[PDB]
């Protein structure tokens, strides 16, 4: 049972690393996607005026 | 703009549908595990009657 | 027609947001039921030990 | 050690749930960001031509 506990804690450690990495990457691309939304709004407006 | 919003929102709806399908499948797994556990409880009840 | 269809999919997206929430609480509840039968099995195990 | 095993197994299971959910939204966020990047480039071309 000690060995099995070791294995389960190892799986838990790997999962906790991947979760943190996913959350960080998610935050970066989330900010980027919000900025992308704003920029596309700007380009649509410039298309408004020039058209 | 309305077409852009409608397209991205339909994409989000497809993602939401996929998420609920995943959640329902894994909840089904939880239910099956609970049911097997209950059957085990039944057999142990028979053992207790024998004792 | 674009505005109408976008509004319809907005309502559907809200609906599946509610459905995901519901399935989440119900999965949490049935997980609690797994837990409850787990303590039930702990008690019944010590009961069989005494017998 | 049995109790520690139970709690670790439970909270690892929750971690696996969260990582699956986060992986799915990894996919959706990155695909949507790529689509909006394509839109950025296409509006670049459109506004260039119009101006």
């Amino acid at each position: 049972i000690q060995a099995e506990e070791r294995e389960v804690s190892a799986r838990l450690a790997a999962a906790e690393t991947a979760l943190g990495e996913s959350d960080a990457r998610r935050q970066t691309q989330d900010a980027a996607l919000e900025d992308n939304a704003l920029e596309i709004d700007r380009l649509r407006n410039a298309l408004l005026q020039s058209d | 703009t309305a077409i852009e919003r409608a397209d991205q929102l339909a994409k989000s709806a497809v993602a939401q549908e996929k998420a609920l399908k995943r959640a329902e499948e894994r909840a089904q797994q939880l239910r099956a595990r609970l049911d097997a556990m209950q059957e085990a409880q039944d057999q142990v009840r028979r053992d207790s009657a024998t004792h």
